[PDB]
C-alpha cells in the first residue's frame, strides 16, 4: 500500500529473477491516462435533505 | 642522519592521514544511511498518506 516503494505508480505484483551476485525485480504497475475535465459539487440537497 | 629524521616524519604523518581517512569513511557511511531514511520518508509521507 505504501507509494513508490517498489515500482512507480500503483503496484500490482512483482517477479523475481536471479543474477550473478544479486537479484532483479520486475514490477508491474498501473497508470491512468487520457484525462477529461468536469465540473463538480460537494453535496446535493433535495427536498431540504 | 637526514634520512632517519625524514623517515620518522613521513611515517608519523602517514599514520595521521590514515586515521583521518578512516574517520571520514565512517562518518560518510552513517550520513548515507541517514539520508536514505530521509529519502524514504519524503517519498512516502508526502506524495501519499501513511
Amino acid at each position: 500500500k505504501r507509494v513508490d516503494f517498489c515500482g512507480k505508480g500503483y503496484h500490482l505484483m512483482s517477479f523475481p529473477q536471479s543474477a550473478p551476485h544479486g537479484v532483479v525485480f520486475l514490477h508491474v504497475t498501473y497508470v491512468p491516462a487520457q484525462e477529461k475535465n468536469f465540473t463538480t459539487a460537494p453535496a446535493i440537497c433535495h427536498d431540504g435533505k | 642522519e637526514a634520512e632517519v629524521q625524514i623517515d620518522r616524519l613521513i611515517t608519523g604523518r602517514l599514520q595521521s592521514l590514515q586515521t583521518y581517512v578512516t574517520q571520514q569513511l565512517i562518518r560518510a557511511a552513517e550520513i548515507r544511511a541517514s539520508a536514505n531514511l530521509a529519502a524514504t520518508k519524503m517519498s512516502e509521507c508526502v506524495l501519499g498518506q501513511s
